[PDB]
This record gives structure tokens, sequence and C-alpha cells, in this order.
């Protein structure tokens, strides 16, 4: 259709040209299974659906802009609210198999999943922990006792509400803080409309419609100017589906990027340096957001020190 | 399973049809007219007067020539492709097999023990070996023990109730013990910990 | 101008399809449900979700079920499972298993060579 619409003689001449069509199809439908694959792999982790605790006060941690809010039409987190409301011929789009609704589910899950077990339900079965001793863990995991999680549990609590509320303020005041999503949207709008715009060119044609061929000319010429068209949009198309898999492959490593971390840092605790997020890793959370994710990563940082003198060993007996 | 289930071996038969496919379409090309009188080269010089023939061959040449490129350009794609999961079995084998990893979720689901490689036609299969819970039961806890005015809290550990008794066990297995001054620690009073529960703690020395 | 795709449980289990149209509404295309995906003429829809057997989109996937015909419905994410958040318990293994599993991934590609002459 986008090579030769609605002609029968210029089908007739494409015909004459070997299996293009057929290939430049499978690339697309390639591509758009991938998709899926990629929307599956990195929130479809986990197959068993945690329900939401009827609290969001977890041992003093509100964890209100991150759950999602049951009072709206659109079950998502006040942050992925933002999220969504921030980024916005032969040609048909397919709708995703996971709805938005879907990946808020998984996302909801995981939340709840990581709250109320920690890393452990992601490495076998649930097992329930009081949050401020799934965060004592957590301490102990970068070499942190106990007792300074306990002993400062009220001010760990307000830090990180606070920091929470930062980050929804942060998202709201900037633009670029979304500027991947909306360059990936911006990229692909311009692939189709420079693939539209291509059709309008002559390409050496007496005309740039096809129409105009087939009424002004005898086939033993229209043929000619037919050719010089065909020509033309078949590169346009091999361009295209060319340009479309050399940014499916880099979505691709987008997309195993996010599983890395999801699985590594949401449904565990790393060690890599600067992996997810600047600091010392203590735990992560997911969010939704059109065409891609979010991770809000919750990193413990030395804030204040003093100089002291040292010493490797002690000399007594 | 993977005797009774092909479909399990399916990523690396597809990479073998996807070349397959992509050689007989290859093949299928030189089939084609791309306009020409006839797909055969000495069909269009014996038909034709030579300086016929040059445009017709010629015609049949960017036909070729356009196919063989396109036939490349998705070869170094999928190549790409093919890097870049030989860059993460290079992975793998590294971590897992020469090592035990501590990334959740990149060798198997549960906690790594160990793997192990097999090779496979064009690949690399890996077979792991975790260690997963699976049977538990719930217990009351406390964050701290108060016990002469100080407070306790486990060494390696998480304290544990049996509905009488407090014990301490390691995390990823029931194990109860005595509380004792070896296996926890004490650090601040028990006014600052929230939760904290009052019981005793047992002092080897006094016996002895 | 939208596609026409079959939808079929399979040559070894039913020579019933179900045919899609991606984006025709079936008022211009008897078990025809109109859904975000398109048209899906074939196949019963029911409230029941299910696994996702073959994905059509949106959310929505068909299976063939039980009097046998091919099913339409919204597919179940996952299991249930109660979060049981408390205050003062922890859950804490009593015994284990080990498990091993597979992982399969390609390393290499059939060398080629083509003669451009
Ligand atoms: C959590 O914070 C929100 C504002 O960010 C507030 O409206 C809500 O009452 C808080 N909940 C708790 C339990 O503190
Ligand atoms: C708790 O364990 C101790 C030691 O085995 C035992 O004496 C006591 O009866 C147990 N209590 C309950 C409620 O099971
Ligand atoms: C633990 O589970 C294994 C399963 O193979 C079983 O054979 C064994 O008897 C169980 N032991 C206990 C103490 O539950």
């Amino acid at each position: 259709m986008y090579i030769c619409g609605d002609s029968t003689e210029c089908s007739n001449l494409l015909l004459q040209y070997g299996s293009f069509c057929t290939q430049l199809n499978r690339a697309l439908t390639g591509i758009a299974v991938e998709q899926d694959k990629n929307t599956q792999e990195v929130f479809a982790q986990v197959k068993q659906i945690y329900k939401t605790p009827p609290i969001k006060d977890f041992g003093g941690f509100n964890f209100s802009q991150i759950l999602p809010d049951p009072s709206k039409p659109s079950k998502r987190s006040p942050i992925e609210d933002l999220l969504f409301n921030k980024v916005t011929n032969g040609l048909t789009v397919l709708p995703p198999l996971l709805t938005d609704e879907m990946i808020a589910q998984y996302t909801s899950a995981l939340l709840a999943g990581t709250i109320c077990s920690g890393w452990t339900f992601g490495a076998g079965p649930a097992l329930q922990i009081p949050f401020p001793m799934q965060m004592a863990y957590r301490f102990n995991g970068i070499g942190v006792t106990q007792n300074v999680l306990y002993e400062n549990q009220k001010l760990i609590a307000n830090q990180f509400n606070s920091a929470i509320g930062k980050i929804q303020d942060s998202l709201s005041s900037t633009p670029s803080a979304l500027g991947k999503l909306q360059d990936v949207v911006n990229q692909n709008a311009q692939a189709l409309n420079t693939l539209v715009k291509q059709l309008s060119s002559n390409f050496g044609a007496i005309s740039s419609v096809l129409n105009d061929i087939l009424s002004r000319l005898d086939p033993p010429e229209a043929e000619v100017q037919i050719d010089r068209l065909i020509t033309g949009r078949l590169q346009s198309l091999q361009t295209y589906v060319t340009q479309q898999l050399i940014r499916a492959a880099e979505i691709r490593a987008s997309a195993n990027l996010a599983a890395t971390k999801m699985s590594e840092c949401v449904l565990g605790q790393s060690k890599r340096v600067d992996f997810c997020g600047k600091g010392y890793h203590l735990m992560s959370f997911p969010q939704s957001a059109p065409h891609g994710v979010v991770f809000l990563h919750v990193t413990y940082v030395p804030a204040q020190e003093k100089n002291f003198t040292t010493a490797p060993a002690i000399c007594h007996d | 399973s993977l005797s009774s289930t092909p479909s399990a071996l399916g990523k690396l038969q597809d990479v073998v049809n996807q070349n397959a496919q992509a050689l007989n379409t290859l093949v299928k090309q030189l089939s084609s007219n791309f306009g020409a009188i006839s797909s055969v080269l000495n069909d269009i010089l014996s038909r034709l007067d030579p300086p016929e023939a040059e445009v017709q061959i010629d015609r049949l040449i960017t036909g070729r020539l356009q196919s063989l490129q396109t036939y490349v350009t998705q070869q170094l794609i999928r190549a790409a492709e093919i890097r870049a999961s030989a860059n993460l079995a290079a992975t793998k084998m590294s971590e897992c097999v020469l090592g035990q990893s501590k990334r959740v979720d990149f060798c198997g689901k549960g906690y790594h023990l160990m793997s192990f490689p097999q090779s496979a036609p064009h690949g690399v299969v890996f077979l792991h070996v975790t260690y997963v819970p699976a049977q538990e039961k719930n217990f009351t806890t406390a964050p701290a023990i108060c016990h002469d005015g100080k407070a306790h809290f486990p060494r390696e550990g998480v304290f544990v109730s049996n509905g009488t008794h407090w014990f301490v066990t390691q995390r990823n297995f029931y194990e109860p013990q005595i509380i004792t001054t070896d296996n926890t620690f004490v650090s601040g009073n028990c006014d600052v910990v929230i939760g904290i529960v009052n019981n005793t703690v047992y002092d080897p020395l006094q016996p002895e | 101008f939208g596609g026409v795709s079959v939808i079929t449980p399979g040559t070894n289990t039913s020579n019933q399809v179900a045919v899609l149209y991606q984006d025709v509404n079936c008022t211009e295309v008897s078990n025809v449900f109109q859904t975000r995906a398109g048209c899906l003429i074939g196949a019963e829809h029911v409230n029941n979700s299910y696994e996702c057997d073959i994905p059509i989109g949106a959310g929505i996937c068909a299976s063939y079920q039980t009097s046998q015909s091919i099913i339409a419905y919204t597919m179940s994410l996952g299991a249930e499972n109660s979060c049981a958040y408390s205050n003062n318990s922890i859950a804490i293994p009593t015994n284990f298993t080990i498990s091993v599993t597979t992982e399969i991934l390609p390393v290499s590609m059939t060398k080629t060579s083509v003669d451009c002459t």
C-alpha cells in the first residue's frame, strides 16, 4: 500500500521485484514482538500479585507517593500520575499487549512485595518482615550496625519522607527530567513523518502522484515512471526499516539494563557502585512510565565527618 | 524437562532458522526479474542485441546488488545481537561458573550456589543451582531485648519468640539458640529503641 | 485498510479460526467482539480471566477452551497472595530445597561468505 496504494499496475510491477515486502514485514513484526518481550522482561519478573497493605505508615515510613492512589480513576501513584502527565498510507500502530493499567499493577505488586517481604519474595517464597527490620538488614548490608537504624529510626523515616517529596517536586519542576522517553517518541515521530513525506517526491518521475502517471501516460511509458516511483519508495522503506532495527536494538539494550536493575536493586540490595544511584544502596522502588520505567533509588550517604588520628594496631602486652 | 519440551531450546533454533531464511531469501532473489525481460543473464544476452542487453543486465545487477546489501545489513544487525548475547554468556560464565554471584536473578531464581556450563549447537546452556526456602513458620519478633537496662542486638541473626521464650536465629534458616552475651552485642539503653522487649540474657561465665 | 490476522489453536488441535481486523470497527466489517486492538470475529468473549495464551493486544488474549471453541479474554497477570504485613512478626524458613534451572544463550552465528561476482 505504501509503494503502490490503490494501483493495480504498480502492484503488478512491484511483483517483478523479489521478496522485499516480505522481508520488511518480517522485520517490523519481529520488532513489535521484541517490544512486547521487552515490556514483559522488565515488568513481568514476578508472576504472583501482592496486595497493597491497608496502611501507609510502616514504621514511620510514608509510601503514599509511590503506592497506587485508590481514590483516582487511574490506579497510579502520585509519582506515576505525574510521569504519565508529563510525557505526551498503510501505516498501522499496534497496541501493546500489556496496558498501562497492567504495568501499574505489576509495579504495585513489586512495591507491596518489597515493603512487606524485602528481597525475599524475589528469590523464593515471600516471608513477611517488619519494615524497620528490613531496613536494619539493608543497613547491615552496607556495613552499618542495627543500633544506628533503631536509635535514629525517626530521623531516617523523616529524611526518607522528605526525599520522596523532593522527588515529586523535582520531576514536576524540570521539563527535561523525562527527556529520554520524549526523545524516543520524537525520534519515531520524525521517522514516520519523514517516511510519509517521501511519498511526495518525484524521484525523477513525471509526477509524484501515481494516479497522474496512470491517467497521463500509455503503459509503455507509465511503467517506466512507475518503476522510478517504486525504486524511490522501496529505498525509503528499506532505509526506514534499517533505522527501526538499529533503534530497536538500542531499546532492547535499554530494556535489558532496566530488567537487570529491576532484579538486582528492586528485588535485592546491590553492592555495585553507582549501579542504582549515588551512595551506598539501600533499596529501590519501580514506577511505571510511558514506554519505560522510572527507578527511585534509596541510598545511604555520609553527611558529616570529623578528622581523627588513627593507628593500624594497638601494642599492649 | 529438556528431553520432553523442545521449545526450551527455541532460542538457539530461532537463530539457526533466521540465518537459514536469510540465505534462502538471498538465493530466491536471483529468480526475480526486477523489471528485466528475464531473470537469467544468458537469456538476456541470447535474446537481445548488445546495447539492449547492457540495459537489461544493468537492471538485474542493480536488483541483485540491492538484495545482497540488504542481506549483509541484516547480518550485521543480527551479528550485533549475537555479540551481545555472547558477551552476556561470557559474563555469566565468569561470574557464576568460576565464582559465586550475589546478583539477584543473574544466574537462576533463588540464592545462587553454583552453576555448570554445557555446550550446545551455536551456544551455551547454563545449569544454575540455587538455594530456595521451602517451608516457613511465623514467629513474633522484636528489634532488641532489654535486660539489665541496656539494649541487646543480634550480632548475626534475628530475635524470635515461640509464644513463651525468646531465641535468636540465623536469618535464612530457623535454628533457635539460647540468647547469650556471645550471640548479641550491646549498644545504648532500653529507652531509645522502639519496641524493645524485656527478656533474660544468659551470661556463660556466671555458672563458672 | 487495516490488516487481517488469523488466530488458530493450531492444525493439530482444531481447524476453527478467529479473524482479527487490526483497526476496523465491527460495524464496517455471532461472536463478534470489538476490542481496543481491533474487531475479533469467531472468538467468544468471557468474563473469566486466564493466563495469556495467544496474545491479541491491549490486554486481550485468546485460547482454545471447552463444546470446544476459541475464547477471548482479558489476561491474568499472576497468582494472588497475601502480603500480610505485621509490625511484630517475621516469617522464617524451617526447611529448604535445592533448585536447578536452565538458561540458554546463543554464542555464535553460522559463518558465511558470499561472492559478489
Ligand atoms: C504521607 O504524606 C502525605 C503527603 O505527602 C500526607 O498527606 C499523608 O497524610 C502522609 N501519611 C502518613 C501516614 O504520614
Ligand atoms: C518455646 O521453646 C522452649 C524451648 O524448647 C519450650 O520450653 C517452650 O515450651 C516453647 N513454648 C512454646 C509456646 O512453644
Ligand atoms: C524438608 O523437605 C524435604 C523435601 O525433600 C523433606 O524430605 C524433609 O523431610 C523435610 N524436613 C523437614 C525437617 O521438614
